[PDB]
């Protein structure tokens, strides 16, 4: 019956810091050096659980995003089995995070299957641009089980694209090519003159350029007869049926145009043949412009690059290559950690190898005798040798097999073998590791 | 002017086309990637429709699904098998129970106010491989449960794959699958009425 | 292009074949020999698969049942949610298989808390009753992961009760009192005059007693004053509210009785006082009925023994003697099948432990030397000895401790141990067996 | 006349009687099972409840859950807390945000109708253990994130159990909770019509 009592109703802000936590640990921005989203993180998080060592077997999506509640993810499992197929796809992404077994839809018709006919599992293109994932810092609240941010080798926020539209706030990365980026990250290692990376669209052979700044997308009209042409490609954000009903469909019901439908297994297909009342004007200059506003085949567009930080602040980049150098400045310390930890782990490994080579050699040469030791002598006197008593149990779980010539002149070598690698990890530094990270990527 | 079709350039013209019913439009871009660029068209369902018999025939038009596949094949409700825009009507459906215990009894009662149609053996059923055995460089395409228990005695590298669901297949399946079809067709007994009468 | 035409109607039994697997595979009635039904199997099967070895762990109910999907639930996750608040709680079984931590509700209110702020487990009371689980039959098809059904010790169909509703059958197997069931098994092994087994419901300090042939349950009324009476217990299918609404309430309303509501810790309290417009008959026996039949202090029931044996087919007992002596008939060979198995085992780990001992006997008498010996030359020897040659690759992965005569002359007393172990099992019988494990449950 | 409610003896009397307005049946029915037989009350909620603020009296009487608290602490919208049947009225809500987002600021605003019953302070929420840390044989009652976070440098056997609702408690626990009790006023400031400007 305690009865502590203040007068202080301003406790409702924990209705509010709450809800700024359902407004900062469940917004929509993505992640500067990991390039991910909240819902990607447990999603990508159960997929890894989930492959374990056979990373080859296909799981059923509901399992992969329908069991990531306990992983700490506070919201319906719906957020995640949508985005495990506008992630996992290929017609999306220059960069399959996921890949996929099943209808996962294309840019002819932009859905997905269902919830249970489709499988997933770890992509081939995770493994080597996301190395070193047991190095990336937990998240500050427990029930986070995913780390803050996994650490590639570079940055996925610019890959694959993403549009996400926050309280106040709205990112709509545009995607750049593979080389592109592997190539500004590379020469941005050394200090040199950034070069902008381009943009590549996923499944896209039009064309994208520049002319304003402003990164616009077109498409490709080719005529092939007076009154006929064969449309090859159409902006982006583009479906079959939303482009026919929003444009297409009301051209030709102004009396105008007919549409032959020769959507191909490549892109659109969208073949027109004109009628008596339209323009069809002489001249290939207004007639272009025609072409190309009539049919919708011109694309404006624009770069808000807003993306959160190594920490929780979020912060807007005028260009890319800001991005891309903030990025690399993270990852050279996040590299200098794995190069400190792995000298020390193979001086360790180096020294346990030379133990074991030396109670070897000294067994097979005889001077301490494995049997006739009452007790398990041997423990005893091993732990007044100078290296011996640091290893004795391990020195003790030898094999029989292990004693015979072929597993003690190799063991022998594995250790020098241990010893130089020792060497090579200490002198190595962070720049040509990192080069050697970026190189192994293709 | 139906919206939802895929019509092909022989839409009316007397052809050996066909037209596909099949369910869920992430199917029927497949379909776009895979059908054939004049002969197969196709159209997709909304899913789970209503019994065909139980009311009455403008009450058969009143729905719109049956609507807008009437206008397609242009088989109007109460004349005779002609006008058919498309030569052939396939149905296709994910084959655990949402389009061969839902959706196939109902099309078919529903096309059955045309026993013309099922005489001429027009309406065909794609029979779907249940189970998949990747051996090798080349799979297998068991087609049911009971071929699968009878053949998998004496086989190597018994890689099993369920197709439940048309969303299993590949790009490469697929194709194969509408390119190599099997074509099963609809029934037709003695009488027309008491084997679907069952369904209330 | 093939033709593959039949106009066939027969095809319309894949309907009612696929209705009847939609009304055989997920029926309510309950197995003869696990005691179980068609969700709890899934429930307890992932139970069983995330408690692995730290069965003390408790698991969250949503994670508990809502992956059952994967297993081969082919309905949604609500009924596994709610089957696992209905059979983990102690206020309606004599034998909870199912531990939790949390508010499961009780008799006074017959509600779980929630979908995620309880905790489940493996309890003890299944481990002890529930032996030889990896010896049941799969299921017949392969999506049924967990086996068709558990090998218990005594028939859970008995305990905890169950009531289920199927098309044109219907079960309400009363429950039974874990002493009774276990005498009745006890002795049916034995072939002597089988003792019916007797009704105890949970948490139930009333009256219990068939009138002719079925049961009937009447409470407790203890009169206080000359118009007031302490009702310590009420029939055993009510909870406070539907009670109150039901029968007391009313009873008010007819201006009879005023109820003061003493719901104690120890069951229901629901003392009342008359009012004048009320019969207060004398005579001690009219008073008596009045009461029982104005209160609800009478119950009928029956017993409809309806339940799957061991294959598909349902059976119908006229009373739980039979049901007793055909699951100790099936146990009888399920025992066997053990024994067989065990004897097995416990000959070829016999003969490892003697090959082990007459190696290390052999090197320290220095017979066989385990150095000098190149290409692993021992092996090739081994394979050309009596014994030696089954487990050469066992024989040489001994370690150095094992040379060592404390890890020696014990291995070879172990070795005795399992070669008069092996006497064991092979001198044993199924009944001493079955009688040891129904001795072992308590 | 009242159903849920679960009125006491003491209940209408001048002795101390506190009020259990309790979210869950399965909370309330672990309060019957661990009450007090005379002081104790309590009553269930049913779950979101419409925000009090911005209507007319009578529209509060529309709600069956207003009006069935109206009646149980007898203080009748429009008239003064003069007579109670109830000494004391407590808030306990599982507390992660189904009563602290929602019932927190429908319920305060419709108790705080009554200036006069708000100084008189009768109206108080229980403080709920947020994480139960067991320590050898014992249990250690962290009634906040804070506090587990700056207490938990120096313990042994840090077992963690987090209590997110009224229903991962046990009997023990609510036993503790319910007859060892720590409360906390509705702290209302001068300004009543101002600081739940953002009910709305």
């Amino acid at each position: 019956m305690q009865l502590n009592n203040r007068d202080l109703k301003s406790i409702i802000d924990n209705e509010a810091l709450a809800y700024a936590m359902y407004t900062v640990e469940n917004r929509a921005i993505p992640n500067m050096i990991d390039g991910f989203k909240p819902v990607q993180r447990f999603v990508i998080a159960r997929a890894l659980d989930l492959a374990r060592g056979n990373k080859d077997k296909f799981h059923k999506l509901a399992s992969i995003a329908g069991g990531v509640a306990d992983l700490g993810y506070h919201h319906g499992e719906n957020s995640a089995q949508d985005a495990g197929a506008l992630m996992a796809n290929t017609w999306n992404n220059n960069f399959p995070l996921l890949d996929g077994q099943g209808n996962f839809g294309s840019r002819t018709v932009q859905k997905a299957a269902a919830s249970r006919y489709i499988f997933a599992r770890v992509s081939k293109n995770f493994y080597n641009v996301y190395k070193d994932t047991e190095y990336a810092p937990v998240h500050q609240d427990k029930e986070h089980i995913p780390p803050a941010f996994y650490l590639p080798i570079i940055p996925t926020v610019l890959l694959n694209g993403v549009s996400g539209i926050a309280t106040g706030y709205a990112t709509y990365i545009l995607p750049h090519s593979v080389s592109s980026v592997k190539k500004a990250v590379l020469q941005a290692l050394q200090g040199k003159k950034v070069t902008k990376p381009k943009v590549e669209f996923p499944e896209f052979r039009g064309e994208v350029v520049e002319i304003d700044g402003q990164y616009e997308i077109r498409g490709t009209y080719k005529f092939t007869s007076r009154t006929q042409m064969h449309i090859t490609e159409i902006p982006y954000k583009y479906d079959r049926e939303t482009y026919v009903s929003k444009i297409l469909d009301p051209l030709e019901n102004k009396g105008f145009i007919t549409w032959d439908d020769a959507c191909g297994e490549h892109g659109f297909g969208f073949k027109v043949k004109f009628r008596k009342e339209y323009s069809l004007s002489d001249n290939e200059e207004e007639r272009h412009a025609k072409i190309m506003k009539d049919f919708g085949l011109i694309e404006r567009r624009s770069q808000n690059i807003t993306v959160i930080n190594e920490k929780g602040k979020l912060q807007v980049y005028d260009n890319v290559v800001d991005l891309i150098k903030d990025f690399v400045e993270v990852r050279k310390t996040y590299v200098q950690k794995r190069i400190d930890n792995k000298i020390k782990e193979t001086e360790s490994a180096f020294r346990l190898a030379f133990a074991k080579a030396h109670f070897i050699k000294k067994v097979i040469s005889g001077e301490i005798v494995v049997q006739g030791k009452t007790r398990k002598e041997l423990t005893e006197e091993l732990s007044k040798i100078d290296m011996y008593s640091s290893y004795v149990d391990k020195l003790v779980g030898m094999n029989i097999f292990h004693m015979t010539s072929d597993e003690a002149k190799k063991l022998a070598e594995e250790a020098k073998a241990k010893k130089e690698e020792n060497e090579y990890w200490k002198t190595t530094d962070v720049v040509t590791e990192y080069t050697k990270d970026l190189e192994e990527i293709k | 002017k139906v919206h939802k079709h895929i019509k092909a350039n022989l839409c009316g013209k007397d052809a050996d086309t066909t037209l596909f019913l099949t369910e869920g439009d992430s199917a029927i871009g497949y379909l776009i990637d895979v059908r054939d660029k004049e002969l197969h068209g196709g159209y997709p369902l909304r899913g789970k429709v209503l019994n065909s018999w139980g009311m009455s025939y403008a009450d058969m038009l009143k729905n719109k699904e049956l609507f807008d596949i009437c206008a397609i094949t242009g088989l109007v409700l109460g004349e005779k098998a002609e006008n058919l825009n498309y030569h052939n009507i396939a149905i296709m459906t994910d084959a655990d129970h949402d389009g061969l215990g839902s959706i196939y009894p109902s099309l078919l009662g529903f096309f059955s106010n045309w026993p013309e149609l099922f005489e001429q053996g027009r309406i065909r059923f794609v029979k779907t491989p249940v189970i998949i055995a990747h051996v090798g460089k080349k799979q297998e395409w068991f087609y049911t449960v009971a071929e699968y228990e009878s053949a998998k005695d004496a086989l190597p590298k018994h890689s099993i794959r369920y197709i439940k669901g048309l969303g299993s297949l590949e790009k490469s399946e697929y194709r194969e699958m509408i390119q190599n079809p099997v074509y099963d067709v609809v029934k037709l007994p003695e009488n027309w009425k008491e084997l679907f009468e069952m369904l209330m």
